[PDB]
């Protein structure tokens, strides 16, 4: 079925979703059509395991039950500096606050 | 209140333990429905139409306080029950035709015990 | 396939489907592709995003509707959200 | 008097209340009268062939909370006529809520009603939250939907 994902380089986030039997290639080119970045210049990670342009979602560990709407799983995205390939950098997002005393 | 001969409570009993315990091949037991009247709150209809209405736990109250005085009055009371039920509901519901085969059990129960 | 840009107070960038993010009516009255959130944190506009997605993908559908998940901590903020974007 | 009530029919009607959400469901019978009448819980997940009749309303909410819950896509469930040995189905789902609405669940489940004026948040949120799922509200706002609808 369809896999539901954000695509993280930086402070950039992309909600966007894809069928499982769909490939990392395939994504690249949705990250093209935003981004405006080729594929070529593009690295996809599932936490830190790089990942293969012919190797589908599905056998990327990326399933309906893991990548919900309402709870999407994480593809990190590296860029092409030039010839060379940037360091995977995911800025985290802000804390919440310290829980109040009525919640608790 | 004056308390009934044992023999006749022990047969009053045995006659409506055999009509409340009766089942059918399909071990239904078809008292059940009948065992407790719907209250007037909740179907008030049964109580415009029903002018005296009894249930088997009303009648099971009536032996254990003395208030049938033969094997007439128990009949009396069952075949009234019987009656309403058909009274009430149409022929051919399963209720209908449940109340006329309770009837039956009825009767050659209280002939087994006149031997 | 058109998307938006919603921009949190911290300078966080969430890309969206323009389709998602009009399930906000307060986003619907403001769109442009653009918006930036002053008063809205990244960790509660990620937050509504994922809504807009389980929204669009379960509103009107019998694939059965699963339970939008909330932790006590982002609850209060995302409250606070939810009043000002009307979603 | 009330609109919305059961029709006092005598044909039964064995229905299948299927509980197809995460949420402890409470079925509610509304009599001739049109008042609700709480009748036992179903577990998440699960299905109980009940006994019922033709005409006959019902309405379906979390037994804890009483969030409005959604049976065969809609509001209100009437049972039909069993055609030859067939259950009628009430397929009881969780709506999707507003963001809105499931957060002021969420708190509502962390915060004790005493405490909701505590909380640092705006005036009309207080309001809100102290705005609790209630089935009568609900058959009166259901009520005056069909006053309009056939209109
Ligand atoms: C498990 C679970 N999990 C989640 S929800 C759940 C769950 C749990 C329990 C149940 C019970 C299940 C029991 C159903 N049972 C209730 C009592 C009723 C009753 C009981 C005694 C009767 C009698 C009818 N009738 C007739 C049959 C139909 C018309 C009245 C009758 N005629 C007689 O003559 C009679 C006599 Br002589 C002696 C003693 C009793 C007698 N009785 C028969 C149906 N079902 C109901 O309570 C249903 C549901 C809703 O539709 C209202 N309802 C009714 O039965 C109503 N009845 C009637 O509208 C009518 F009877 C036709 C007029 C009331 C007024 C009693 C509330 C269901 C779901």
């Amino acid at each position: 079925m369809d896999v539901f994902l954000m695509i993280r380089r930086h402070k950039t986030t992309i909600f966007t979703d894809a069928k499982e039997s769909s490939t990392v290639f395939e994504l690249k080119r949705i990250v093209e059509g935003i981004l405006k970045r080729p594929p070529d210049e593009q690295r996809l990670y599932k936490d830190d395991q790089l990942l293969d342009d012919g190797k589908t979602l599905g056998e990327c560990g990326f399933t309906s039950q893991t990548a919900r709407p309402q709870a999407p799983a994480t593809v990190g995205l590296a860029f092409r500096a030039d010839d060379t390939f940037e360091a995977l950098c995911i800025e985290p997002f802000s804390s919440p606050p310290e829980l109040p005393d009525v919640m608790k | 209140l004056s308390p009934n001969p044992p023999k006749l409570t022990k047969q009053m009993n045995a006659i409506i333990d055999t009509v409340i315990n009766y089942k059918d091949s399909s071990g239904r037991q078809l008292s059940e429905v009948f065992i407790q009247l719907p209250s007037r709150k909740e179907l008030p209809e049964y109580y415009e139409l029903i002018r005296k209405p009894v249930d088997f736990k009303k009648i099971k109250e009536r032996i254990r306080n003395h208030k049938y005085r033969s094997l007439g009055d128990l009949e009396k009371d069952v075949m009234l029950l019987c009656h309403n039920a058909q009274t009430f509901n149409l022929e051919g519901s399963q209720i209908y035709e449940d109340s006329i085969v309770l009837q039956s059990v009825f009767k050659s129960a209280r002939q087994k015990i006149a031997k | 396939m058109m998307y938006v840009k919603l921009i949190s107070s911290d300078g966080h960038e969430f890309i969206v489907k323009r389709e998602h993010a009009l399930t906000s009516g307060t986003i619907k009255a403001m769109l442009t592709n653009e918006v930036n959130f002053r008063e809205i944190p990244s960790h509660v506009l990620s937050k509504v995003c994922m809504y807009f997605t389980y929204k669009v993908r379960y509103t009107n559908s019998s694939t059965e509707i699963p339970e939008f998940p909330i932790a006590p901590e982002i609850a209060l903020e995302l409250l606070m959200a939810a009043n000002f974007l009307d979603c | 008097r009330p609109v919305l009530r059961s029709v006092n029919s005598r044909e039964p009607s064995q229905v299948i209340f299927c509980n197809r959400s995460p949420r402890v469901v409470l079925p509610v019978w509304l009599n001739f009268d049109g008042e609700p009448q709480p009748y036992p819980t179903l577990p998440p997940g699960t299905g109980r062939r009940i006994h019922s009749y033709r005409g006959h309303l019902w309405l379906f909410r979390d037994a804890g909370t009483h969030d409005g819950l959604l049976v065969n896509q809609t509001e209100l469930f009437v049972p039909s006529l069993n055609v030859d040995g067939q259950p009628i189905f009430a397929n009881i789902t969780l709506p999707v809520y507003t963001l809105k609405e499931r957060c002021l669940q969420v708190v509502r489940s962390l915060v004790k009603p005493e405490n909701y004026r505590r909380l640092d948040i705006v005036r009309s949120l207080y309001e809100d939250l102290e705005d609790h799922p209630n089935v009568q509200k609900d058959l009166e706002r259901l009520t005056q939907e069909r006053i309009a609808h056939q209109r």
